[PDB]
DNA sequence: TTTTTT
């Protein structure tokens, strides 16, 4: 459990949807790059325009990753019933994987619970149509097979509620190898919607899963069994 | 009028659901009869007979409370009781009852008049009911090694065949046989051998039915040979030292009449029909406290004089005196008795057995002229 | 094939019949229908409905609207917006997936309040006490208390004795793996909260649950 | 037609439910052949197999009503018995059941044909199944103490190693074996890392059950072997005192059968299956009844000759004519023996010694020259 | 001890 396990400040990202394999291992400047905070800041005021694609740099070396959800709800939400949809929206979302991390994790259920209702961020679309968002819980550590078998569970809890928010859960994104659009960035250069910040955060390291950094009030859990007998 | 009603004739008409005189509803399923007091089975029977009827039929007999109601609707129409084990000439199996005045083997329909309730548990194997086989050839030499056919062993053999053939007729008997015999020699092979070929037709309780008074409170030992055909009561204990109670003649001459007295747990049953034929293995001389000629009349027994030994024991067993005989002891034997090698071809040895001794009449001798207790009474 | 391209369709097995998918959707509006011919399993996402307002609106609450409805299917769930100026009607959603009770007991049992211990009884948490008993269950108890920290639509079903029965018997076919209680010793349990020994402090509420600790002393702790 | 009814079939023929011969129902849910008289997991079954059927079938599995009418259509399907425990060489952990004939364990689907009843209790990590380890080296150190390898003891080391190797296997063991010593020895210590390693299939009780008669009344430490894979005897009290019970040969005699008689308290069933070896935890020399042949071939005697002391009494125990050698003793053993820190570790030794000792059959032998009352009749 | 319970 050594010191570089217990950190990670380097961040890795993409510059275009994709990508093809061969580019991506040789690791081109052309195509893919390593940053920092700082500098990921510098990038995007130089081009405000650009594209990013942030993505895991190595699978194997690496799987320690934040819990993110994606939402994207294809109808406008009033201000009242918004406050009221994200109430609901976590209390069922962080039962969930609580209970999910407390019987095939072996993790226990109210560390997760408070861990997880503290401290979280919200982003916010600047498209006006609809509402979609990425909320990122920032004191909640993991592994990304972690995520990979919670994808069931998770399934069935967006196809079970009545609450727009939570019902319109991206399940897909769950995957081997994922990809989450930074926070300023567009989709495409002929598309014109970026995601802006929310108070109380206002540093950009509050926004990146792959910012591992494991402080006083965080918690950690994964599997003891591998991906290979849960068949 | 109603549907489910013309269900319940027809299930009735057939002739599947009797009443018994405990008060039991046994059905038909599977070729063999089945009784339960927890669970009643009726609604079993409903659903596997369900094929058997008209197509419009068959589909209104899927629905569990349907099945009910048919089983209210039948449960109202048996009135009168039907008594059960009236023939004593006969083997019933899982799939059938195996006649024994003749060999064939009834099934379905044909094996359904003779109303059995207890059966063996096991199916009956045609295959293996054939005389030549090396199984056969095994358990031959077996049984000749227990008891060889000399001229000087020809009664004891006879009788040792007789009582052992007559385990299968559900008659009632009126002799006890005493297994006697010294260490090591052949008394638990063979109630082995015979446990597996009868199966569950085959009890053993303990001496405590022998030596205790079996009418104050409960007694399930008694209450357990409801309608066996035969009982065991191994290991007696010795009586050469004291503190031992001597054989209650009065429970002997009790065990010998078609109804026993005795009742189980919790219950108030007190007749108990006995079919039971009581073996007891015993180790020394038996001895009793009160000896006269009604006691006399109800005791037989057969002497196991052939000792199986390993070579360690050879000279030993060879100067003994309670041995005619040494033999090579076998491992594999106690091994392959439990997983039923034997079992088929043992069954054929004793219907061959029955119908060559039974076959008028059924009926067993005393043999008092062995019991040194009984010598000094032959004044 | 299509395997590849998207594991979705329109209607995909599992789902309930065309016709009661449409009732549930006639009931949210209280007012009739006008063009409901216009309906079957193939153009429901297309053709406007032409609600006629009589009663106000059961979703905006106002008296009139000045475009017709549509509906849309997302994620197994017929979702209910209306066409012009997106604000002036909030948003419902039709579930269609199965059983709402079942749904009820699975977001109970989801935040950890029912437990089956070793020996085989359940154990609830009520006023923050591990408290449990064989004769008398406590489920419904602890469903009728639990009743607060779920949404709205919950509560309108928690009701009716019937209902919890209902839902306590499909708590009580979920939980198939027990769990071990009375794991640190060193804890002293009261009637309200878990007072600690090594430093003295003394935790209560959600911060004194994971000791999940069976007995108690049986008076509470008064620190004054 | 019907849709409740295919749900049913599709239970049925998975061979989920089975139906045992005393009337019961066992389940196989956590890959565990549990079973409840008073709670049905038939429905907990249905609805954790749920997710294996089409998705049109799975909305039908939420109505308790609904899962209430499969449990009904499924309970009128069982018709035919069922067997349990036919399997000798198999050990049944929580997680899954351990193959002794190569050593592999399986899991799941694959450890259930083998239809076991009772388990450890614990679950099975194959993680510290290693055959070099800390624990393995401390544990082997143990075993070379309490039972040195010299060649003055090898026949008392393999025999030793043969016995406690022998409570694995489901079988029918035919011998009692005696750890005789003295006080201060380490029976204690083999006792206590048996029941770690073998966990919830390992019984001890009273003497009460070598002198005393095991008919008459209750008994419930007769029901309490039901299925047991070693039974041990301790607190055994010394008899050169005056009036002291005298070791009842028949229970001997009775003890050694594949069916002990013999009631629980406030039950009927005198049946039970007999799969346990009987150790002897006694301090002198043993004295019975009465001595015979029959009692010859029964009696296995091992010798414990290292005694453990602190430095207090050293060179009284370096003195004593009982000893052999004398080591120093330990204080944390007890300590980490019921934290299991030697559990896996003697289990894998356990097994290791099955397969070199009992791989083609299973046969426990006597040594009748070990104890001066059975050198008296060598003539 | 069983019965009584339950
Ligand atoms: N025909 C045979 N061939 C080979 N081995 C045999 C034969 N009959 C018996 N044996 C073996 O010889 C031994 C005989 O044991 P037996 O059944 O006589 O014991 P028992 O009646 O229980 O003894 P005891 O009277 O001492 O309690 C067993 O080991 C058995 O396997
Ligand atoms: N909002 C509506 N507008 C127009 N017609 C409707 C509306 N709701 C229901 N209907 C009509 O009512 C009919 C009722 O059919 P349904 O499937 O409910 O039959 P049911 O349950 O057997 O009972 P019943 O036909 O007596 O109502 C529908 O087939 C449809 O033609
Ligand atoms: N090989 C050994 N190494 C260290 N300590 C031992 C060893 N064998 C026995 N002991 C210690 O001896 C003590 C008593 O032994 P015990 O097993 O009670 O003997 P007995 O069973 O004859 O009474 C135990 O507390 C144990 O810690
Ligand atoms: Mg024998």
């Amino acid at each position: 459990m050594d010191a570089a396990i217990r950190g990670n400040d380097v961040i890795f990202v993409l510059k275009t949807i994709g990508v093809p394999s061969a580019c991506r291992q040789n690791e081109d400047p052309r195509f893919v790059e390593a940053f920092k905070c700082d500098e990921l800041e510098r990038y995007i005021d130089n081009n405000p325009e650009c594209t990013l694609f942030e993505s895991l740099r190595d699978e194997e070396a690496y799987s320690i990753v934040r819990i993110f959800m994606d939402v994207d709800l294809d109808a406008c939400l009033d201000e009242i019933d918004y406050l009221t949809a994200i109430q609901d929206f976590i209390i069922e979302v962080s039962n969930c994987v609580a209970r999910f991390a407390f019987t095939e994790c072996g993790a226990i259920h109210e560390n997760v619970i408070k861990s997880m209702r503290s401290n979280f961020s919200l982003t916010k679309s600047t498209n006006r149509d609809k509402t979609s968002f990425h909320i990122i819980f920032l004191d909640t550590y993991t592994t990304m097979d972690t995520l990979i078998a919670m994808k069931r569970t998770l399934l069935e809890l967006s196809r079970s509620s009545e609450n727009p928010l939570t019902r319109s859960i991206d399940t897909a994104v769950y995957r081997r190898k994922t990809t989450l659009r930074v926070v300023g960035t567009r989709k495409n250069p002929n598309c014109d919607t970026i995601h802006v910040m929310q108070p109380p955060h206002d540093n950009i390291e509050d926004y990146l899963f792959t910012y591992v950094d494991m402080n006083n009030n965080s918690y950690y859990f994964s599997l003891q069994r591998r991906l290979e007998d849960l068949v | 009028g109603n549907k489910l009603f013309n269900i319940a004739q027809r299930i009735l008409d057939t002739n599947s659901v009797l009443l018994t005189e405990r008060g039991d509803h046994i059905v038909w399923i599977n070729n063999s009869w089945k009784f339960n007091s927890e669970e009643p089975l009726i609604t079993k029977l409903i659903l596997s007979i369900r094929h058997q009827l008209p197509k419009e039929y068959s589909s209104e007999l899927l629905c569990p409370r349907k099945r009910k109601t048919v089983e209210a609707n039948i449960r109202d129409m048996l009135v009168d009781s039907v008594e059960t084990d009236t023939y004593p000439d006969k083997l019933p199996f899982k799939n059938g009852v195996l006649d024994l005045v003749d060999g064939m083997f009834y099934s379905g329909d044909d094996a359904k008049k003779y109303t059995c309730t207890v059966s063996t548990g096991f199916k009956f194997d045609d295959t293996k009911f054939v005389e030549d086989s090396p199984e056969m050839e095994e358990l031959m030499n077996i049984i000749n090694d227990i008891q060889p056919l000399t001229d000087e062993n020809k009664k004891n053999r006879e009788l040792y065949e007789k009582t052992l053939s007559s385990c299968l007729c559900g008659a009632t008997k009126g002799c006890l046989t005493f297994f006697f015999g010294e260490t090591a020699t052949g008394k638990s092979t063979t109630k082995r051998l015979l446990k597996s070929a009868i199966g569950d037709l085959f009890v053993e309780t303990g001496q405590t039915i022998l030596t205790d008074v079996l009418d104050k409170g409960p007694n399930p030992f008694i209450a357990n040979m409801h309608l066996k055909r035969s009982v065991f009561c191994s290991e007696l204990p010795d009586f050469a030292c004291s503190g031992s109670k001597k054989i209650r003649s009065d429970n002997i001459k009790k065990l010998t009449e078609p109804c026993v007295i005795g009742r189980p747990c919790f219950s108030n049953k007190i007749n108990n029909r006995n079919h039971a034929t009581i073996i007891i293995d015993t180790n020394y001389k038996p001895v009793f406290d009160r000896i006269d000629n009604a006691l006399m009349r109800r005791i037989a027994v057969v002497r196991f004089r052939t000792h199986f030994s390993q070579p360690s024991g050879r000279e030993a067993a060879e100067n003994n005196d309670a041995y005619d005989k040494v033999k090579l002891l076998d491992e594999g034997l106690d091994g392959k008795i439990q997983n039923n090698r034997y079992r088929f071809a043992f069954l054929y040895l004793l219907v061959k057995w029955y119908k060559k001794y039974h076959i008028p009449i059924m009926k067993l001798y005393p043999t008092p002229e062995e019991i040194p207790d009984f010598a000094f009474y032959l004044k | 094939r299509l395997e590849d391209l998207v594991p979705d369709k329109l209607w995909e097995p599992g789902f309930i019949s065309f016709e009661d998918a449409i009732k549930r959707v006639s009931k949210i509006f209280i007012n009739s229908i006008i063009n409901f011919n216009d309906l079957d399993e193939n153009n429901f996402t297309t053709v406007p409905l032409v609600i006629d307002y009589v009663t106000p609106c059961a979703l905006c609450k106002k008296r009139s609207h000045k475009h017709p409805h549509q509906l849309s299917l997302e994620n197994g769930a017929i979702r209910i917006y209306k066409t012009g100026n997106p604000h002036s009607c909030k948003v419902k959603i039709v579930p269609l997936d199965g059983n709402k009770l079942f749904n009820i007991a699975q977001r109970i049992l989801d935040t950890n309040s029912v437990l089956l211990t070793e020996r085989g009884d359940h154990i609830v948490w009520i006023n923050n006490s591990w408290k449990f008993n064989s004769e008398e269950p406590l489920i419904t108890k602890l469903i009728l208390s639990i009743r607060h920290q779920l949404p709205k639509e919950y509560s309108s079903e928690l009701l009716c004795p019937r209902k919890r029965k209902t839902v306590e018997a499909n708590i009580r076919d979920m939980l198939v793996d027990s769990v071990e209680t009375d794991t640190y010793p060193d804890k002293l349990p009261f009637k309200n909260g878990v007072l600690d020994l090594v430093d003295g402090m003394f935790y209560s509420g959600d911060d004194a649950k994971k000791y999940t600790c069976t007995v108690s002393t049986g008076f509470k702790f008064d620190d004054t």
